[PDB]
RNA sequence: GGAAUACUGCCAGCUGGGACUGAGGACUGCGACGUAAGUCAAGGAUGCUGGCAUAAUGGUUAUAUGCCGCCCGUCUUGAAACACGGACCAAGGAGUCUAACGUCUAUGCGAGUGUUUGGGUGUAAAACCCAUACGCGUAAUGAAAGUGAACGUAGGUUGGGGCCUCGCAAGAGGUGCACAAUCGACCGAUCCUGAUGUCUUCGGAUGGAUUUGAGUAAGAGCAUAGCUGUUGGGACCCGAAAG
RNA sequence: AAAUAUGUAAGAAGUCCUUGUUACUUAAUUGAACGUGGACAUUUGAAUGAAGAGCUUUUAGUGGGCCAUUUUUGGUAAGC
RNA sequence: GCCCUGAAAAUGGAUGGCGCUCAAGCGUGUUACCUAUACUCUACCGUCAGGGUUGAUAUGAUGCCCUGACGAGUAGGCAGG
């Protein structure tokens, strides 16, 4: 016997592959894990793990985002990196010009870029024009935005939000959830 | 009973509910009917139109 | 049936030495106590208010607040498997800064000084205490010392 | 694929540390010790000796 | 028919299985319960030197 | 699919999945909600704060509607003109031919100023306007005109 | 191409012959630090005789320990120490810098180890037959000296006698070169255990605890 | 006084007998012995010889012999139990479908999204096609009347992957999305402040505060599908005394 | 007044020097918080270990226990 | 100290049995020997981890390949068949 001090055959609880069946995903991975391997480059590491990732792991990232991401000083003329799904934004007006490799553009934001004079991208397309992933802005969505994550540690005086299914006042509203009715929270 | 985190439901089936179950199986003969209804119709309104 | 009040159990936790009753002596309402401050808690038994509760007699916790008469201590507790945080408004007479820190310091402003020394020299530092060491060999001299030699006693009574 | 001990087999003995070499040639596993006539004060076998 | 009434037995082992660990600490922490005239001119304290640090960049 | 469903992976043990012990009985601790007040109150209070009890007005025949109001924020708003004729007016910015939004036509019903609009001439109809929105109008040489 | 590969070979051809002579120099210093020190402790004994006096050794600065309970049943303060001293596994066993912060541990871990103070031959040959490194988790056998210099270059030690060296002279980087060593598998004694019942001390008639000098001779029928 | 021997210990001193194993399959490594060409026990066995044909050998099977082996299923702290059920065999025999849902995942489109009430159409319950609505989402808060989200590169501070610069490197500086802690600003509630005005009681600007909200602060949702989980249903299957 | 148990500390979220903000506070730029700028990284402040650390969502079964050394209470005692 | 008395229960019976008296009993010591699914080295199965390799280069890229460690299991969860 071994006096066992960790949880044996356990596993990362890291994915190793995509979990989708998308031919092409499945080419853009084998792709990458070729960068990643030969290339002591950081992004495609970054890139490779990245394709891996499940829908909501992957938020999209908006136009807008990218618009102020490029506000960044010494950002200007970087390609920007969406691995991911770039949407339209009606709230910008100006648009920059540069690059935007992303999984898939939105019929808006594919036009949104392209109109203010810029280039839409793949990232095998990316890949070419810098295999060591140079000059390159990775970009990420805001995950926590998710209506999901609003009724997360829902617990008393946790200030989360009730799974509830039709909302108004009659609706837990009352005892409990006010001085005059019992208590609060 | 209660348990766990979720939502409250609202289910109204503790009323013998299996003896009022109406499913559409015939939605697609209906529309062959309704529009046969309709040429037939449409034909001894002479010209009128329907 | 059980009993479990605030003060259960603390006759003699909460009670004075013997001989040392009566007024708080006046270094106690002299200290003065700073946000970060390391305090030991421990109850005075005349003074009945502002007075820690029995969990935290000989805890010792951080100050996180200053007040007219109180301190604010935090305190990590365990509850389950995890520790929790507590914020205790203790008064003053409950309260003492904690000697240990007190000789951190001093240990710092002497480890700086040492290594001022060490490059003002320009010479090798070593800052870290070492434990104490097995102790290298040693001639002991038998002048005026011709071992004494024992051995063991019988038995007796002597009631 | 297979671990070879240095105990036995010369061959990974001299891999492994050269002068072993020397140390066998030299002998030294031997070796006899410098001589010396230093004798024990009285002192020393008196209390040795004592009851 | 009567039974086992209490016992803390097994208790620490479940507790110690992903247990303990240590506290969550952070710079800055909570300012839970410091007192509010103070927090209120800190404010200040802070609203200042910002600007005039900004100042300083023009 | 059945053929996918953890049952099929039970057959030959026992019980199920359900234990040998607590079984699996027919309602332990009652149908539905049964003592959301008693022995289930501590999943009702958190879980469900606010739950029991009454709070506020009744409104004996509320008609749904009658408070139909939909809000659109400057945020958007010029999303409302035609998309094509979005960059004429946009570069034109003239007060003597300013375009004109009839929100009430595009499904609306009250202007809010959650964002920015650029500074160029709007007219904006619209029934009900918050006091911000209406002043970052004004501020980019548009005007309100209230409708019905 | 064919020109540049023996230009690249005799390069290490070259540099492996010069690592080969460091080596054999260094092993010879040793065998002569050693071959000193032990002499002069000799007749410092023999000196401090004729004067009248006595000398008293230096306290031992290393002890190796065996695991010789199995892993059932131990009380949690001990098994925490049996961890830490990475003796999760009778009779597996390792080198110890005795200390009094180390000391105590010991002084719990007591009843279920064996232990006392190794001789040259008995830490020579532990590693040799039976020293395997830690390289990224793995444990890797020690049967060229491009391993050890590989990984504990950084602090001189680029031989498996460098590596002994640091271990019986404890000294500046024991403590990464001692952790470099896997814990030692082995075996059960053959010859036995020279006691009726092993889980008495060694002053009771029977294994455990601090039997000194006698360790060699357990560990080099277990090695 | 000169020795020897025991005891203990070291030798990278030499050597006899016996046992089990022989994974791997071109070369590549570190070495050793040689003046040498070369050789070697140096990153895992080869050489020589013999034996087997209605046979050597191995598989199964029956029996015998040595040691060992209580009846399963079940509830139970505890069953081989002097606890229950089960004489035997075949066939049947128990977590389902559904309405509405949590999480996770795949996929379509995305500030939207959902063709299938219906219509068009047809090779006719299919496939192909579609207008207006409607649902959910893009606004919150308050019991309600109601009001309703930028002082600022949509703020400051601290961590931050990746990218950019310098350096041969170790390093240093710049930028810093996601996420995390903290200070702040905005919207609503509550309690204050009550300007310019007005038809003298209407109006509510501005500045506030250990209060409060399932909010704001360059949107993420909608839909189909799957496993697990939730509630109602005969509700995993069989079972009352009763009404 | 033990033994065994038990709290905290052993630094980068640190140290010093210079002088910034404030409506708090002082008789007082005096403090108190929080900072700009400057200086200190070989042992950077005891030991051993770390089989990686950190974190989020969600759901099963369980919620009759029993036994041994020791400490212990009720009972004459008990396989209580 | 060992031995003897104090020492009475119901089928026929139990240092486990035979049997054992300078023991094959009691106290103590010293060697040798027997034996576990444990320990040591090795082959194989699997699980986990780290790593190499589709550069033109026939048949497995969720693939070939290298290395290290690990393996009890009711109620119960997931996985691959």
């Amino acid at each position: 016997g071994i006096d066992h001090t960790s949880k044996q055959h356990k596993r990362s609880g890291h994915r190793t592959a995509p979990k989708s069946d998308n031919v092409y995903l499945k080419l853009l991975v084998k792709l990458y894990t070729f960068l990643a391997r030969r290339t002591d480059a950081p992004f495609n590491k970054v890139v490779l793990k990245a394709l891996f990732l499940s829908k909501i792991n992957r938020p999209p990232v908006s136009v807008s985002r990218i618009a102020r991401a490029l506000k960044q000083e010494g950002a200007a003329n970087k390609t920007v990196v969406v691995v991911g799904t770039v949407t339209d934004d009606a709230r910008i007006f100006e648009f920059p010009k540069t690059t935007v490799a992303a999984l898939r553009f939105t019929a808006g934001a594919r036009a949104k870029i392209v109109k203010a004079g810029g280039e839409c991208i793949t990232l095998d397309q990316l890949a070419v024009r810098a295999p060591k992933g140079q000059n390159t802005l990775i970009l990420r969505g805001p995950r926590n935005s998710r209506e999901a994550v609003r009724h997360f540690g829902m617990g008393p005086h946790k200030g989360k939000a009730p799974r509830i299914l039709s909302t108004g006042r009659k609706f837990e509203r009352a005892r409990g959830r006010r001085r005059s009715k019992g208590f609060k929270v | 009973a209660i348990s766990k985190n979720l939502p409250i439901l609202k289910n109204h089936f503790r009323k013998h509910w299996q003896e009022r179950v109406k499913v559409h199986f015939d939605q697609a003969g209906k529309k062959v009917s309704r529009r046969n209804a309709r040429a037939t119709r449409a034909a001894k309104i002479a010209p009128r139109p329907l | 049936g059980k009993s479990h009040g605030y003060r259960s159990r603390t006759r003699y936790m909460f009670q004075r030495d013997f001989r040392k009753h009566g007024a708080v002596h006046l270094s106690t309402y002299l200290k003065v106590y700073k946000v970060g401050d390391i305090v030991d808690i421990k109850a005075n038994g005349s003074i009945q208010k502002g007075m820690p509760h029995k969990f935290y007699q000989g805890k010792t916790g951080v100050v996180y607040n200053v007040t007219k008469s109180s301190v604010g201590v935090i305190i990590n507790k365990m509850v389950g498997n995890r520790y929790l945080e507590k914020r205790l408004n203790l008064r003053v007479e409950h309260i003492k800064h904690s000697k240990c820190r007190q000789e951190f310091l001093e240990r710092v402003k002497a480890n700086a000084a040492k290594r001022a020394e060490a490059k003002a020299q320009g010479v090798a530092v070593q800052l870290k205490r070492q434990p104490a060491q097995p102790r290298e060999s040693r001639i002991v001299s038998t002048e005026g010392n011709v071992p004494q030699t024992l051995a063991p006693v019988p038995y007796e009574t002597f009631i | 694929v297979l671990k070879k001990n240095p105990l036995k087999n010369k061959q990974v003995l001299l891999r492994l540390n050269p002068y072993a070499k020397v140390f066998a040639a030299e002998k030294l596993g031997s070796k006899k010790a410098e001589k010396t006539g230093t004798k024990p004060a009285a002192v020393f076998t008196e209390t040795l000796k004592h009851d | 028919a009567k039974s086992k009434n209490h016992t803390a037995h097994n208790q620490t082992r479940k507790a110690h299985r992903n247990g303990i660990k240590k506290p969550k600490t952070y710079k800055y922490p909570s300012l839970k319960g410091v007192d509010p005239k103070f927090r209120r001119n800190h404010k200040h304290a802070l609203h200042g030197t910002a600007k005039a640090l900004a100042a300083a960049k023009k | 699919p059945s053929r996918f469903t953890k049952t099929r992976k039970h057959r030959g043990h026992v019980s199920a999945g359900k234990g040998r012990i607590g079984k699996h009985r027919k309602h332990p601790g009652g149908r539905g909600m049964a003592g959301g007040q008693h022995h289930h109150r501590i999943n009702m209070d958190k879980y469900h704060p606010g739950y029991f009890g009454k709070v506020g007005m009744r409104y004996f025949h509320k008609q749904q509607a009658h408070f139909w109001k939909p809000v659109l924020n400057l945020d958007k708003l010029w999303t409302l003109i035609p998309e094509d004729k979005r960059d004429q007016y946009l570069k034109s910015a003239s007060k003597e031919t300013a375009p004109v939004i009839d929100t009430l036509a595009a499904g609306y019903g009250k202007i809010l100023g959650k964002g920015r609009i650029p500074n160029v001439p709007v007219i904006v109809k619209a029934r009900f306007v918050s006091k911000l929105a209406e002043e970052k109008i004004r501020a980019a040489g548009g005007v309100v005109e209230l409708i019905a | 191409t064919a020109e540049q590969v023996a230009a690249e070979r005799a390069a290490r051809k070259a540099a492996n012959k010069e690592k080969r002579a460091i080596i054999l120099e260094r092993n010879a210093a040793y065998q002569k630090e050693y071959e000193t020190a032990e002499r002069n402790i000799i007749q410092a004994k023999r000196d401090a005789k004729a004067a009248g006096s006595y000398y008293v050794e230096a306290q031992h600065k290393l002890v190796f320990v065996v695991r010789i309970k199995g892993i059932n049943k131990i009380p949690p303060k001990p098994r925490k120490v049996l961890q830490l001293l990475r003796l999760t596994r009778i009779n597996s066993g390792t080198f110890v810098k005795v200390t009094k912060a180390t000391l105590e541990l010991l002084k719990l871990i007591e009843p279920y180890v064996a232990y006392g103070y190794p001789s040259y031959s008995t830490i020579r040959q532990l590693v040799y037959k039976r020293g395997f490194g830690k390289i990224n988790k793995q444990r890797v056998p020690l049967s060229d000296n491009a391993i050890i210099e590989a990984n504990l270059g950084k602090y001189g030690i680029l031989s498996i006698d460098d590596l002994i060296h640091e271990i019986i002279t404890v000294g500046p980087h024991f403590k990464q070169a001692n952790n470099f060593l896997w814990p030692f598998k082995l075996s059960n004694p053959s010859g036995g255990w020279g006691v009726p019942r092993k889980f008495k001390h060694f002053i009771q008639g029977g294994s455990f605890g601090n039997r000194e000098e006698f360790i060699n001779k357990l560990v080099k029928s277990m090695n």
